[PDB]
């Protein structure tokens, strides 16, 4: 019941990255995605690069922007922590945990609701 | 700087040229945490998360706007529980307060005007000197420090500083204290004529009423002989309601004080005789909220709330509701 | 800069039978979070250890009995940190 870095997750690996990219989509964030090389995945899959529009900022008119990367980990066996960090804020024209942790809080609505 | 009071006069004005220089932000740790709720989250439980946080107060997040939407203190209750008892014929009717969203709260208390328009903040890099005349305006015992994310407009939320914490840095950092060591019965501080008491057998809704009619944040308990027997704190009124057991307002003081966990921060005293040095001292070493000003047989002559200490160490010279506890 | 897409890739939709690679294993930074701590608690409670500058603005997440999401990220402000825990609905 202490505070742990990350999302908890178990099962399947693939499972799991499939349940973020939906999650993301439900969200309505937008990601990078799988590229195989050579004609096979690597499991550099399991680092996803996402982008979403602030809802504050696009109800004002703006394209102004949050990064936020995820990356699966291997606990053990079953058992994966899914990491989420901050990449910043950026407007389309040219410091704070926020907006990072209420679209943090919109991700972890979407995973749990699936 | 030559006799007591030259010497105490110098010392005050290094104090307050020292609170100009310093910033809010200089006053904060270099690591700390911070607890923020939505604005949205439900009375109810925005009182366990107080108590199972140990903390007495949290500001609030408009996470729609991405906006700091106002500090939840004991002072928010406090008055909600002070309109009903005045204005309802039915006594029940508290307990409707757990309906509510802390949105729904805030709304029911600008209603009744126990919240003003302007809403209190300074920047965190501004002079400390900001943030006390802010508390000292308002009547507020805390402050939120708010700076803004020009990229994304968002507010930060950097830190609320209370008058505890500012007196604590100021006892740490100036040397200054030191020197004020005229006697409290010597200087025009604190208050010591028509003071709000309450003993054992008063009842709790009536100190609520107490707290929010005169804006005091505690009202000192004593006998039949005036002897300072305890303290009830607005911080107390959590402690009634926590459990969602709005009738614990109908008890005695006494019953009431018979729930207080060991925690307390403690029931300062000292003899208008002591000076600012051994004070400023006391807040170094301790939670000291306010003092009351005792004889030798621990009769109540007066208050020194840090209220009082702050307002006299920074001006040169030269409703019905509670503010922010 | 990078590719960002709005459709779920489609290996992943497929009826699993697939022979995919593992992600990599949990590093040991990541299995300490700063907001255990409460060395300090007599003096002034909100007092935090300095973090790992490798893992600012990484969430956190605590379990609560209340029905509602914590949440948290450390930042820098100027020279020092703050650590917001921040308290929320699910609706
Ligand atoms: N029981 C009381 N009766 C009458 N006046 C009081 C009483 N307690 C405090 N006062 C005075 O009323 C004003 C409001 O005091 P208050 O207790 O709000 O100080 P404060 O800002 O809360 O600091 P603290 O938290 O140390 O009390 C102050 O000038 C104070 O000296
Ligand atoms: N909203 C909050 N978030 C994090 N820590 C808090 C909060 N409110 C209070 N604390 C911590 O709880 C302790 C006691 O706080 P409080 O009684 O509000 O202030 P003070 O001790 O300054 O009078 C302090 O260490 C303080 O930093």
């Amino acid at each position: 019941n202490k505070w742990h870095f990350g999302v908890r997750c178990r099962g399947d690996a693939p499972e799991i990255l499939l349940a973020v990219y939906r999650a993301l989509q439900r969200a309505g964030a937008q990601f990078t995605v799988p590229k195989p090389v050579n004609g096979k995945y690597r499991s550099d899959m399991y680092t996803i690069k996402s982008r979403w529009e602030i809802p504050h900022c696009k109800r004002e008119g703006k394209n102004t922007y949050a990064y936020i990367e995820l990356q699966l980990y291997e606990v053990m066996p079953g058992c994966f922590m899914l990491d989420v960090k901050s990449n910043g804020y950026k407007d389309i024209y040219s410091k704070s945990s926020f907006p990072f942790l209420d679209l943090c809080a919109m991700l972890v609505c979407k995973l749990f609701s699936a | 700087a030559m006799d007591v009071q030259e010497t105490q006069k110098g010392a005050l004005k290094e104090i307050q040229a020292f609170i100009r220089s310093r910033t809010s932000y200089d006053v904060l740790p270099t690591s700390f945490r911070l607890i923020v709720f939505d604005v949205t989250l439900f009375v109810k439980t925005s009182l366990s998360l107080l108590t199972l946080n140990n903390i007495v107060s949290a500001p609030l997040w408009d996470s729609e706007a991405n906006k700091f939407a106002g500090l939840l203190t004991m002072a928010d209750f406090v008055n909600v529980i002070k309109y009903y008892y005045q204005s309802s014929s039915f006594p029940e009717a508290i307990a409707e307060i757990d309906k509510f969203r802390l949105l729904g709260l805030r709304e029911v208390e600008r209603k009744i005007g126990a919240i003003p328009p302007e809403t209190i903040y300074v920047h965190p890099m501004h002079s400390l000197m900001d943030a006390c005349l802010a508390m000292s305006k308002s009547r507020a015992r805390r402050i939120p420090l708010i700076d803004v994310d020009g990229e994304t407009g968002s507010e930060m939320i950097v830190s609320v500083l209370t008058q505890y914490r500012i007196l604590k840095f100021i006892s740490m950092n100036c040397k200054e204290t030191a020197m004020l060591r005229v006697p409290l019965n010597q200087m025009t501080i604190g208050t010591w004529s028509n003071l709000a008491t309450a003993s054992m057998e008063t009842k709790v809704y009536d100190v609520i009423k107490m707290l929010a009619e005169k804006n005091i944040s505690a009202v000192p308990i004593v006998n039949s002989e005036g002897t300072l027997l305890n303290v009830y704190e607005s911080v107390d009124v959590m402690h009634l309601i926590q459990d969602g057991d709005y009738s614990n307002l109908d008890l005695s003081v006494g019953e009431a004080l018979l729930k207080r966990p060991a925690n307390f921060d403690g029931v300062h005293t000292c003899r208008a005789t002591d000076r600012l040095d051994g004070i400023f001292d006391a807040i170094k070493h301790s939670r000291v909220h306010r003092l009351f000003v005792v004889d030798e047989n621990l009769k109540l002559e007066g208050i020194l709330s840090l209220a009082d200490i702050l307002n006299y160490i920074i001006y040169d010279k030269t409703d019905n509701f509670e503010s922010a506890v | 800069s990078e590719q960002y897409s709005t459709e779920i890739p489609a290996f992943l939709t497929s009826n699993q039978e697939l022979k995919l690679p593992k992600p990599p294993s949990l590093p040991p930074h990541l299995e300490k979070c700063i907001l255990n701590s409460n060395t300090a608690y007599k003096e002034d409670q909100s007092v935090l250890p300095n973090p790992n500058h490798v893992l600012l603005n990484h969430l956190a997440a605590a379990n609560t009995q209340l029905g509602v999401l914590a949440l948290s990220a450390t930042t820098r402000y100027h020279r020092k940190y703050v650590t917001t825990a921040m308290f929320k609905n699910f609706d």
